[PDB]
């Protein structure tokens, strides 16, 4: 828990280059 | 447990490095290249979805959430991966290891284990957070190999060369130790007793000893150079020959610089495989003998010299890490400055047009100031180190002379013995100095060995292939695409449900918008990458059941961005075909409108093309690629927007050459402009990762749909 | 005269270097950058036509001819420029200075003055030949400036810092010379007479002297580092500030690497502006004092040491040139190897498709073998030099000890005096060694100074402008192209007779084949380059009379190869405008289909774009560039194929936005697809460097001609 | 006076890159 789970699209949108 | 911080090898594997750090913290260790490929790391970095997928593959139970500033106070699973925005410019992944009193400890793969004030972290921290936790199946492992032994195994063929160097070094050391007693023989015996003939004889003997020592050093240096060059060649050739066999998911997930920079890692490895082992073997014995002799001369002076070398080693070890941190910062600043300079020079036209010659100069001046500050920091570190080392060395020498004079006065030794001790100080201190100085070299060599050898473990293109059926020798037949999904790594899927059939030998057309995914199918037909789901069938037989060799000779490709190799025209037109006569090349040059072009070139089909054929324009290179593909003699030929850069006459000649092609060969034409290809046997219009309607132009126009709308809007 | 061999600064100025060599041979010396400008040297090299034109402009009477082997046997004017084909791959220019009996003397700018056998030369020599001869007006000159004196002017503001370094160095040398007598005091006075309290006091005094010496070294090193950093920053900033103001014929006639590599020349210059002058000033005095003191100690040993240093200098001077030649060969081999590796990695698609993984590995193995051979040659040179130097040094030290022992026995000196002589040998030999070792540094620094400072003599764009009328404040009006010629450098003309009229505020279109010369028209309209003949008129007045700052401000350009700089979206959209609100950026973003696109991106108009906007696709950068163009608020807006890479909806929206553009704003659209632009007010069709048809779509279609044929064969 | 006096096209074809 501890946060708001992102969906798949938001996950892929979380770029970490 | 100890906080594991796996430093990133590349600039884009920060997420892979963070996942590897979490795995190592939880007891699982593996190659960084493997984790990099399961995370779906690309040239643009890693996203959270890739990290979650790779963690779940590894056995973790990952979950990506967005948290607020208050959630850091609430206790959760401490080893989590978090997003930060370095310099407020670049995204980055870090590992939070503990939630302390207003202080945050994070492993940054680019820097190390650093601490931040909660204000600073929360200022740079983005809401993104990834939580990792082992699942039911997380069997701890150590699936990595010691890469130093693997590259040290190259010394086995050269055992004689290493043995000769050892003997030459032993004799050189013995001769030097013997010659370091000349000053003792002078003052104690010859000068004191006024011996002239003995003086001349002994001096000549010591000169001969020194000449022999020089000859031995010459021979040993030649042998060491030869050994180093051989090891360099072996390692570089191994790496390159393995890289050329790796699949295509390796090449497009990395920049050219990343792949090429591993060639310096070969030299970095050689510097320890040859230099470090030989230095250890020689200098250990040389230092032991020198120390024994020094203690023979006098115990007190030997203890003083030991204290000197101990202090030097302590100072060097203390100054080791800050110097390399400063060097890394300097390298980063220089990279930023040179990137800015290249960008400013390349885009000069825009700067001149918009009158931005003033702010560009200011930005470059600021970057130069940053580089100068980093250089001054490193120079200050080196100056302090040199000052401390010089203090230690000079005061040690003065103290040794002082104590030696005291001992001579007390009668414990003679002046000649003191001078001989001063002479043997070199043969005692230089070995230990070199052994201590091996520390920076070995760490760099270990890092380079890991970087280079983690690629040599990757499975090649052939090793990943399913068993080949030997009954297929002809690719002629229908090309069937079943329910085929595809995606470049772990990004959004490109192909969704493309089911289609291409008859035997009939010309086929594929049209669509840019970024639709046509080149993706073109590469999937050539076994570059593989479908995620479904299968690709040729004459009933699946492609995966056919030898990878037979795919690559019987299928020809003309990509939109053609590539020309530095070589003669004949060499370019016959890349893999080692046995072709001139007439076939001539004929292939006919239908591709290349004979007329290259005839006007100087000489004939022998001109070396400089810098990937930079002399020729885009159309000329495209015609060359057409000629090469035709000369390949394929059963299937694919043209991915090949005629876009050509003129009207060349396009017409290409069209009537392709349409009037002999033998039962299939032709696929991937185009963006519909008017270019209208008389094809069948046309497939795919818009969103799937075909929506297939048929001839007479059939597509009559049936109202996407193709009709596109034809009306473009024409 | 002497055979002048002007070495080429870059890889493509071999012809310019040959022409400069001929001019210097005949008595004319000028900047190589200026000659490189006159020859029309491009990134692909120089042709014979450029050499002839530049020679005629310089006063020569030049001509070109094709010759056979028998022509060489015949007598003509010796200093001629000839073609060679190195490695039967690369064309190059050399200067034939003399044809001796069956041997050829050529200055090759890449190597030096070399000799070839007649058969080998004729094998590598193309029949082309350039004959040069001074004409009626060939006033000999020296139109160059001593770049070392020019760059030594940066020491004038920092004279106080140089003075402190000199005083600190003098004190350091004096303290070291004073402290070198400790060994003399020990043996001659303390040890011999068994003085213990004096021993302790004197040892403490010499330790204090050494500590003072270390402090002085620390302070001097800090000052020297600061001085070097300041000089480096000054030189690089001057060079960059000048480069940013040069015309466009400078930037496209040079590669990016050529412009960027001058930044290391700044460090190479600084290494002699600060390092060499300080070294000379300190070491001359230090060596004089050391030699005087050595001669005071004993004459014979001083003469032996002088012979030692003479031998060392002789050896180093002899080995100077071969080492630098080997290093240059190594650099060239490494460049070839890395070019091959980059080409192989970039074009892995074609290699895999054609099964060329075996021959590529063989080629890379051969190149690595060549690199290893060159490295071994250089290593052998270094080993020979080090062996000779070690022989000289060690045998000289043994001989000094031998002769000193003889002198002590004969009573000419004392043992302590001999040991003090051994101590002062450092302060005598190190300064002379450094002065000798300055020789390679000065040559490299002079080459770098010439390379960097020949650019600083080039006239900037704003200095080449004519008298500017200040009453012209608006570019709104008709645009007339009179009889206008053009050519890029000294190549074949691109535009021949471009005569046209653009009515004010009317949308106008230019269409044609690829490479026809439309982008050349667009760049000519913006003062990028100037027409060879004729004038470009805006509202009657000529362009050359309009202020350069104004015309670049009131003309907006959207090229096909748009460049996005590494910065925030708001910074990219406002490149030169530093006083803009936010609503009008929003508005300009709406008309370019970028507002919704950028809003969907994370954050707001503040996202830094990594690696020149690599994350954005081509269409996204096209939209951003268009938005910046409108944002500029121009009087003339040129759109060079900005709608080619966009989709249908975006292209339609852009077209209707630019068509309904407020105010009397002239719009010019350069397009390759005719159907993209049909409602334009006027259409210009230029085919062979000339407009052949002008009119509307209804008029051009009706009039049979090139336009009608193109429309029929493309639609 | 040693050979054929090349023309402009051949002069520009006499590349010395
Ligand atoms: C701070 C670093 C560590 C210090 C911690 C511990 C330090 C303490 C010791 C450390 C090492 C011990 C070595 C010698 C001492 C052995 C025992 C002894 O005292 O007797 C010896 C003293 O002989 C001497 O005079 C030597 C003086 C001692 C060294 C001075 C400083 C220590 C090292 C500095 C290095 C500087 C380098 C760095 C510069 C920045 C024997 O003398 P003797 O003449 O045979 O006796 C009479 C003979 N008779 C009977 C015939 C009459
Ligand atoms: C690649 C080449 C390597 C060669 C390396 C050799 C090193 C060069 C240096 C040696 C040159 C010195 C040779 C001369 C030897 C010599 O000549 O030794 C001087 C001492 C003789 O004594 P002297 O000078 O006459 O003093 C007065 C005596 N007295 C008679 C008045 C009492
Ligand atoms: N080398 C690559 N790495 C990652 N993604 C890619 C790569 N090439 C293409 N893609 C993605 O796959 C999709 C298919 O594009 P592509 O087929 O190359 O365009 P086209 O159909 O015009 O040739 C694109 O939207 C692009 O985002
Ligand atoms: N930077 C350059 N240096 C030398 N020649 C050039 C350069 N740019 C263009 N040219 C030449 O000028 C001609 C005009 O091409 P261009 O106007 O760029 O084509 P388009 O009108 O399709 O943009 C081309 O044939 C090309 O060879
Ligand atoms: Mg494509
Ligand atoms: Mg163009």
């Amino acid at each position: 828990n501890i946060g708001r789970e992102l969906t798949d699209e938001e996950l892929m949108e979380m770029t970490g280059g | 447990k100890k906080y594991v911080c796996v430093r990133q090898y590349d600039l884009t594997d920060c997420g892979a490095a963070c996942l590897s750090s979490i795995a190592q913290y939880y007891g699982l260790k593996m190659s960084l290249a493997k984790i990099r490929e399961m995370t779906g790391t690309d040239t643009q970095g890693t996203n959270a979805y890739g990290l979650i997928h790779a963690a779940k593959q590894l056995g973790f139970s990952a979950k990506g959430v967005k948290a607020s500033k208050e959630d850091l106070l609430k206790d959760f699973r401490l080893p989590a991966i978090a997003n930060v925005i370095v310099d407020n410019r670049l995204a980055h992944f870090v590992v939070i290891y503990s939630i302390k009193n207003r202080i945050i400890t994070v492993a940054d793969p680019g820097k190390g284990i650093v601490r931040y004030s909660m204000d600073d972290f929360c200022s740079i921290w983005t809401g993104g957070l990834v939580l990792l936790e082992p699942g039911e199946a997380f069997q701890k492992g150590d699936y990595t190999q010691n890469m130093m032994v693997k590259f040290a195994g190259f010394l086995k063929p050269l055992k004689k060369t290493v043995l000769c160097i050892f003997l030459a070094s032993l004799l050189y050391t013995a001769l030097g130790i013997a010659g370091s007693f000349y000053i003792k023989f002078l003052f104690d015996d010859l000068i004191k007793f006024e011996k002239l003939n003995d003086l001349h004889i002994i001096s000549a003997g010591f000169a001969v000893i020194f000449l022999l020592q020089i000859f031995l050093n010459y021979y040993r240096s030649i042998l060491v150079t030869k050994l180093g060059m051989s090891i360099d060649k072996s390692i570089m050739m191994e790496y390159y020959s393995h890289v050329l066999k790796l699949p295509m998911n390796f090449f497009n997930s990395r920049k050219v610089g990343e792949i090429i920079s591993r060639f310096m890692d070969a030299s970095k490895i050689r510097q320890a495989i040859s230099g470090a082992t030989l230095t250890i073997m020689i200098d250990t014995i040389m230092a032991v003998i020198g120390g024994i002799l020094l203690y023979i001369q006098n115990s007190s002076l030997f203890f003083i010299s030991f204290i000197i070398i101990l202090l030097y080693g302590i100072i060097v070890t203390v100054f080791n890490k800050p110097i390399q941190n400063a060097n890394r910062q300097i390298m980063e600043d220089n990279a930023k400055l040179t990137s800015a300079l290249v960008e400013s020079v390349k885009g000069i036209e825009t700067i001149k047009s918009f009158g931005a010659e003033e702010q560009t100069e200011k930005s470059t001046r600021d970057k130069i100031e940053t580089v100068m500050k980093s250089s001054f920091k490193e120079g200050m570190l080196y100056i302090n180190l040199s000052s401390l080392t010089g203090i230690v060395a000079g005061l040690g020498g003065i103290v040794i002379l002082w104590a030696g004079a005291y001992n001579v006065i007390k009668g414990n030794m003679s002046g000649g013995q003191l001078l001989a001790f001063n002479a043997l100080l070199a043969y005692f201190l230089t070995p230990v100095k070199n052994l201590i100085d091996l520390q920076p070299l070995i760490q760099t060599a270990v890092v380079a060995s890991n970087r280079l050898g983690e690629i040599l473990e990757l499975a090649t293109e052939k090793e990943l292939r399913e068993d080949s059926d030997d009954f297929v020798i002809s690719l002629k037949g229908d090309i069937e695409f079943r329910n085929v999904d595809f995606r470049y790594g772990l990004r959004k899927p490109v192909l969704k449900n493309i089911n289609l059939t291409i008859p035997k030998g009939k010309t086929v057309a594929i049209v669509g918008e840019s970024g639709s995914g046509k080149t993706t199918l073109a590469k999937l037909l050539m076994n570059f990458y593989s479908p995620e789901k479904g299968d690709i069938l040729i004459n009933g037989h699946s492609i995966k059941n056919i030898s990878l060799e037979l795919i690559r000779k019987k299928i020809a490709f003309v990509s939109q961005d053609v590539f020309i190799f530095s070589g003669t025209v004949k060499e370019n037109l016959c890349l893999g075909n080692e046995n072709v006569d001139m007439d076939e090349i001539i004929k292939a040059a006919k239908m591709a409108n290349a004979h007329d072009f290259i005839e006007k070139l100087p000489l004939k089909y022998d001109t070396f093309l400089n810098e990937s054929g930079a002399n020729l324009s885009e159309g000329q290179k495209q015609r060359l690629a057409i000629a090469r593909a035709l000369l390949k003699k394929p059963d299937i030929l694919i043209l991915d927007e090949a005629t876009s850069n050509l003129d009207s006459i060349t396009e017409n000649h290409i069209k009537d050459a392709i349409y009037g092609l002999e033998d039962d060969v299939t032709v696929i034409i991937i185009a963006h402009r519909l008017s270019t290809i209208v008389n094809c046997d069948k046309i497939y219009l795919l818009k969103d990762g799937e075909i929506v309607e297939s048929g001839s132009h007479t059939e597509l126009i009559a049936l109202k749909g996407c193709y009709f709308k596109m034809w009306k809007q473009t024409e």
